[PDB]
C-alpha cells in the first residue's frame, strides 16, 4: 500500500540544487533487470514516469541479489543526500535490556517499510535516476520517487516520525501494551494471555492496514527467546547472546581483540569478567595477524573468565516499586567491578569500571568516580540513582571530602565490609614535627644539556647532592623530595619549592604512572609522620638559599 | 501583534546540542508543562525535518513544589549575540549597585508576543524519555520563550509602556531588566521599599503579569581582602608561609613591599624554632596588609572584555571567590559559607552570577572546582536561577593558601 497519513515536507541545503550525476552504460543484461524492476514498482505505485525535462539525475545500478536468483536495484543517492537537509537522529540511545519492564511479547515485522510510506511532492523530483538503453542509444526511461528511496538521508527520519504518529491513537487505547519500535521491527508485549494478546496484536495489525502498513501473519517471529542487539530477551529474563571462547594454540592480536570485545560484551551480566591482563597484550602498533604469546597472568586471567562462563548467568528485568542496590566491589589494582539490584542478588545489570583519569589517584577518588559512572548510568536506564553499598568507611570517606580541594558529592550510601576495603594509605601533617630534621631539597638542571644536580641540607648541617642526567628541572625537585625520604628518619620536615612536586604528593596519591612518584610512595607509607611546606622557588630564603647554592652551583 | 523579524549571526547555524538525561519526576513533570503550553499554543510539536536543539530542564520554583520549566538556550543565545546587544541592547544602569533591591520575575510576560514565524525552528527542544524506549517529544516555539536573551530584547518596548506611569510617580527608583527578571532598586526603608514593590506590582498585573521577594542589599556589598596572620607565638614554620603569601600579593595589589620580613630569621633552622621579631616586619606586616585591604590600584572594567569567576573550596562550608577580567586583576573578591559540597557550590555561583549581574550586568563565566560529570549529573537538583551562566571546570592548585 502507501498510508495514507500526511507527508513529511523536505529540501535541501539551502545554498544547493538537486545532483545531475550522468548514468554510466550498463550491460544488457543489467538493463533487462531494472526495466523488469521498475516496471513492477510502477504498477505499485512507488514511482512514476517523467520526461527529459527533469534537469535532476541519479545514477542506478543493479547487483544479482541472494544467490543471483533476482536481480537488486541499488540507487547510489550519495550525490542526492550531501545536498538533502540534515535530520533529527532516528535514536540518541538504546534501551538497555535492564530497563525493560518483565508476559506476552511478540514481533510484528514491517513489511516494505520505507516503500509504504508517501514522500513530499515538491522534493520528489529530486529522486529522478534513469535506465539506460543497449549501449547509450535511445533515450532511457526516466522515474522518480513518490514514496521513501531506499538509501536517501532522510528515509529513517520520515519512517520513524510516521509509525510514531501512526501507533499514538492505539497506544492512547491500550496503554497497558508496550510497544518499542525499532527500525522495520515492532516489539510489542503485554501482561494479557497469549489469547487475549493475539487478539490485541490482530486490533494492532488492523489499525496498522488502515495506514498502508502490511504486516506478517502467523510468521510473527514473536516466540521469545528474542535475538536483539547482542542479547537474547525472555519475557522473564535477559541476557548477551551466547559467548563462546574459542580455546585454541597461538593467538594473534586480531584473536585477542575479538576476545576483549566479547568479554567487554559480556560483562554486564557476568560479574568478575575480567580483562586487564589480555588487554596489555595488546599495546604498541602491531600487525593484525601478529600471533602473541600469552604471558602467565593472561594465560591464567583467560581460565577464570572461562570459568565464569561455563554456566548461564541471566539478568532480571526492572520492577518500579522497588529500589535499586549497587554495591561496587574493588578488584584488582585500579579495577572496579559492581552490580546493581532490587532483590538481594538477583542482579538487574552489572559491569565494570577501570578508567585511570590521570597519573597521580588514590582509591577513594576512583571510588568517587566509579560511583559517578554507574549514577549516570542509572539515570538513562532506570531513571533515577540507585543506593549504593561501598567497601569504604564512613570514616575515611568524611575525612577525605571533608579536606579535598575539589567539590565532591556522593547519593545516599552505606557501608559493606567487603574487602578489600578501600583506604588512605597517609596522611600528611598540618603542623610541623618538632624534633624532627627539616630537609630543605632542591633542584635544577641545564635546559641545553639536560643534567641536573638534586639535593638537600638539614638544621644538623647534613647535606647530600647526587647528580643526575637527563631529568627536567622538575625530576629534578621531584628527585630531591624521594631523598629527603630515604635518608631521613620516620619524621621529617621537608620543604620544597616545587609547587608542582606539592601538588602531587598533596593529594594523597596511592599509585602513579610516575616511577619516582611510586617510590616516594613507598617511602610515605612507610614513614610515620611527614610534613609539607613550600617557599618561593629561587626568591633567596633562609634555607632554600642554601640548598639552592650547592644545587644550581654547577650544572646550571 | 506584529513579530519583531529575527535573524542569526550570519556564518552561524542554529543550536544542535543534546538532551541531557533526566530522572522520572523531571520527565513527568515537564511532559505536564509542555502539555499545557500545547493547549495554550505556545509551542507547537514539531516533525523531523527539525535537525535543531536546544536542551531542558525542570526546576524547582522559589522552594516550592511547582515545577518550572527551564530551557538552556545558552547556546542560541550565543548564536543571536548580534541581535540581543547590539541591535536591541538593553542599558545597564549604574545606580543599582548603590540600599535594597528586588528581583521580580517578569518571565511569564514573554508567551504573549509571538515570535518570528522563520525563527521558531531554532527553539526546538526534545523531552527525552526513560531508558529510550520511546522515541522522544519534539517541540517548539511560538511566542518568546524564557532562556532566551532575544525574548527581553523584543519585549523591551512594551516593558517600558508598563513602567512608564510607575517611573514618571517615583524618579528615584531604578529599574533595570535583565533576561527574565525585573531588578528594582531603591534608597528608601525596606517598608517604603517593600511597599513600592507591591505598588508595582499591581501595574504589572493590569498587563496580564502577575509577581512572587528576595530582596538584595548591594550598598552593603563589601570586598574580601587578602588576611595577614597575627598570633602571639611564631615558628619558623609560620613566617615562611607568611613570606610565601606575601610574595603572591604582589603579582597583584602593586606596592607590597617583602623585602624587610624577608632575608629575616634565616640561614638554615628547624622549622619549629620559635623566632624573635623586627621594627621593619612590624612595620612591613602593617604597611603591606593595609595595601592588601584596599582595592588593586590600576583595574578597572572592562565593558568589551568577559568577566571570569573563579571559586576555591576553602573547608568547612567556606567558599572564596574572585571575579576579574585579566587573572589575578579581582574586580572583587569574596566568600560564601553556611550540606553536599555540590549543593553549596551552586548556591554559591548563583549569588555571584546575581551580584556580577547588578554591577556589571552580565553573567560571568565560572572557572569551577569540581568533576565535570558530577557537576552535570546534579546542579539542576539545586538551581533556582532562570539564567545559566557559562562555566568551565578546573583543578584548584596549591593556592587556596591564601584567601583569594
Ligand atoms: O518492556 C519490555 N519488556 C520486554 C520483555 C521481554 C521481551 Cl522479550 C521484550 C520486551 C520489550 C522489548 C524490546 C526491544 C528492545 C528489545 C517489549 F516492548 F515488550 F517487546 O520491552
Amino acid at each position: 500500500p502507501i498510508s495514507p497519513i500526511e507527508t513529511v515536507p523536505v529540501k535541501l541545503k539551502p545554498g544547493m540544487d538537486g545532483p545531475k550525476v550522468k548514468q554510466w552504460p550498463l550491460t544488457e543484461e543489467k538493463i533487462k533487470a531494472l526495466v523488469e524492476i521498475c516496471t513492477e514498482m510502477e504498477k505499485e505505485g512507488k514511482i512514476s514516469k517523467i520526461g527529459p525535462e527533469n534537469p535532476y539525475n541519479t545514477p542506478v545500478f543493479a547487483i544479482k541479489k541472494k544467490d543471483s536468483t533476482k536481480w537488486r536495484k541499488l540507487v547510489d543517492f550519495r550525490e542526492l543526500n550531501k545536498r538533502t537537509q540534515d535530520f533529527w537522529e532516528v535514536q540518541l540511545g538504546i534501551p538497555h535490556p535492564a530497563g525493560l519492564k518483565k508476559k506476552s511479547v511478540t514481533v510484528l515485522d514491517v513489511g516494505d517499510a520505507y516503500f509504504s510510506v508517501p514522500l513530499d511532492e515538491d522534493f520528489r523530483k529530486y529522486t529522478a535516476f534513469t535506465i539506460p538503453s543497449i549501449n547509450n542509444e535511445t533515450p532511457g526511461i526516466r522515474y522518480q520517487y513518490n514514496v521513501l528511496p531506499q538509501g536517501w538521508k532522510g528515509s529513517p527520519a520520515i519512517f520513524q516520525s510516521s509509525m510514531t504518529k501512526i501507533l499514538e491513537p492505539f497506544k492512547k487505547q491500550n496503554p497497558d501494551i508496550v510497544i518499542y519500535q525499532y527500525m522495520d521491527d515492532l516489539y510489542v508485549g503485554s501482561d494479557l494471555e497469549i489469547g487475549q494478546h493475539r487478539t490485541k496484536i490482530e486490533e494492532l495489525r488492523q489499525h496498522l492496514l488502515r495506514w498502508g502498513l502490511t504486516t506478517p501473519d502467523k510468521k510473527h517471529q514473536k516466540e521469545p527467546p528474542f535475538l536483539w542487539m547482542g542479547y537474547e530477551l525472555h519475557p522473564d529474563k535477559w541476557t548477551v547472546q551466547p559467548i563462546v571462547l574459542p580455546e585454541k594454540d597461538s593467538w594473534t592480536v586480531n584473536d585477542i581483540q575479538k576476545l576483549v570485545g566479547k568479554l567487554n560484551w559480556a560483562s554486564q551480566i557476568y560479574p568478575g569478567i575480567k580483562v586487564r591482563q589480555l588487554c596489555k597484550l595488546l599495546r604498541g602498533t602491531k600487525a593484525l595477524t601478529e600471533v602473541i604469546p600469552l604471558t602467565e597472568e593472561a594465560e591464567l586471567e583467560l581460565a577464570e573468565n572461562r570459568e565464569i562462563l561455563k554456566e548461564p548467568v541471566h539478568g532480571v528485568y526492572y520492577d518500579p516499586s522497588k529500589d535499586l542496590i549497587a554495591e561496587i566491589q574493588k578488584q584488582g589494582q585500579g579495577q572496579w567491578t559492581y552490580q546493581i539490584y532490587q532483590e538481594p542478588f538477583k542482579n538487574l545489570k552489572t559491569g565494570k569500571y577501570a578508567r585511570m583519569r590521570g597519573a597521580h589517584t588514590n582509591d577513594v577518588k576512583q571510588l568517587t568516580e566509579a560511583v559517578q559512572k554507574i549514577t549516570t548510568e542509572s539515570i538513562v536506564i532506570w531513571g533515577k540513582t540507585p543506593k549504593f553499598k561501598l567497601p569504604i568507611q564512613k570514616e575515611t570517606w568524611e575525612t577525605w571530602w571533608t579536606e579535598y580541594w575539589q567539590a565532591t558529592w556522593i547519593p545516599e550510601w552505606e557501608f559493606v565490609n567487603t574487602p578489600p576495603l578501600v583506604k588512605l594509605w597517609y596522611q600528611l601533617e598540618k603542623e610541623p614535627i618538632v624534633g624532627a630534621e627539616t630537609f630543605y631539597v632542591d633542584g635544577a638542571a641545564n635546559r641545553e644539556t639536560k643534567l641536573g644536580k638534586a639535593g638537600y641540607v638539614t638544621n644538623k648541617g647534613r647535606q647530600k647532592v647526587v647528580p643526575l642526567t637527563n631529568t627536567t628541572n622538575q625530576k629534578t625537585q621531584l628527585q630531591a623530595i624521594y631523598l629527603a625520604l630515604q635518608d631521613s628518619g620516620l619524621e621529617v620536615n621537608i620543604v620544597t619549592d616545587s609547587q608542582y612536586a606539592l601538588g602531587i604528593i598533596q593529594a594523597q596519591p596511592d599509585k602513579s604512572e610516575s616511577e619516582l612518584v611510586n617510590q616516594i610512595i613507598e617511602q610515605l607509607i612507610k614513614k610515620e609522620k611527614v610534613y609539607l611546606a613550600w617557599v618561593p622557588a629561587h626568591k633567596g630564603i633562609g634555607g632554600n638559599e642554601q640548598v639552592d647554592k650547592l644545587v644550581s652551583a654547577g650544572i646550571r | 501583534i506584529e513579530t519583531v523579524p529575527v535573524k542569526l549571526k550570519p556564518g552561524m547555524d542554529g543550536p544542535k546540542v543534546k538532551q541531557w538525561p533526566l530522572t522520572e519526576e523531571k520527565i513527568k513533570a515537564l511532559v505536564e508543562i509542555c502539555t499545557e503550553m500545547e493547549k495554550e499554543g505556545k509551542i507547537s510539536k514539531i516533525g523531523p525535518e527539525n535537525p535543531y536543539n536546544t536542551p531542558v530542564f525542570a526546576i524547582k520554583k522559589k522552594d516550592s513544589t511547582k515545577w518550572r520549566k527551564l530551557v538552556d538556550f545558552r547556546e542560541l543565545n550565543k548564536r543571536t549575540q548580534d541581535f540581543w546587544e547590539v541591535q536591541l541592547g538593553i542599558p545597564h544602569p549604574a545606580g543599582l549597585k548603590k540600599k535594597s533591591v528586588t528581583v521580580l520575575d517578569v518571565g511569564d510576560a514573554y508567551f504573549s508576543v509571538p515570535l518570528d514565524e522563520d525563527f521558531r525552528k531554532y527553539t526546538a527542544f526534545t523531552i527525552p524519555s526513560i531508558n529510550n524506549e520511546t522515541p522522544g517529544i519534539r517541540y517548539q516555539y511560538n511566542v518568546l520563550p524564557q532562556g532566551w536573551k532575544g525574548s527581553p530584547a523584543i519585549f523591551q518596548s512594551s516593558m517600558t509602556k508598563i513602567l512608564e506611569p510607575f517611573k514618571k510617580q517615583n524618579p528615584d527608583i531604578v529599574i533595570y531588566q535583565y533576561m527574565d527578571d525585573l531588578y528594582v532598586g531603591s534608597d528608601l526603608e525596606i517598608g517604603q521599599h517593600r511597599t513600592k514593590i507591591e505598588e508595582l506590582r499591581q501595574h504589572l498585573l493590569r498587563w496580564g503579569l502577575t509577581t512572587p521577594g528576595y530582596e538584595l542589599h548591594p550598598d552593603k556589598w563589601t570586598v574580601q581582602p587578602i588576611v595577614l596572620p597575627e598570633k602571639d607565638s611564631w615558628t619558623v614554620n609560620d613566617i615562611q608561609k607568611l613570606v610565601g603569601k606575601l610574595n603572591w600579593a604582589s603579582q597583584i595589589y602593586p606596592g607590597i613591599k617583602v623585602r624587610q620580613l624577608c632575608k629575616l630569621l634565616r640561614g638554615t633552622k628547624a622549622l619549629t624554632e620559635v623566632i624573635p621579631l623586627t621594627e621593619e616586619a612590624e612595620l612591613e606586616l602593617a604597611e603591606n596588609r593595609e595595601i592588601l585591604k584596599e582595592p588593586v590600584h590600576g583595574v578597572y572594567y572592562d565593558p568589551s572584555k568577559d568577566l571570569i569567576a573563579e571559586i576555591q573550596k576553602q573547608g568547612q562550608g567556606q567558599w572564596t571567590y574572585q571575579i576579574y577580567q585579566e587573572p589575578f586583576k579581582n574586580l572583587k573578591t569574596g566568600k560564601y559559607a553556611r550540606t553536599n559540597d555540590v549543593k553549596q557550590l551552586t548556591e554559591a555561583v548563583q549569588k555571584i552570577t546575581t551580584e556580577s549581574i547588578v554591577i556589571w550586568g552580565k553573567t560571568p563565566k565560572f572557572k569551577l572546582p569540581i568533576q565535570k560529570e558530577t557537576w552535570e549529573t546534579w546542579w539542576t537538583e539545586y538551581w533556582q536561577a532562570t539564567w545559566i551562566p557559562e562555566w568551565e571546570f578546573v583543578n584548584t592548585p596549591p593556592l587556596v593558601k591564601l584567601w583569594y
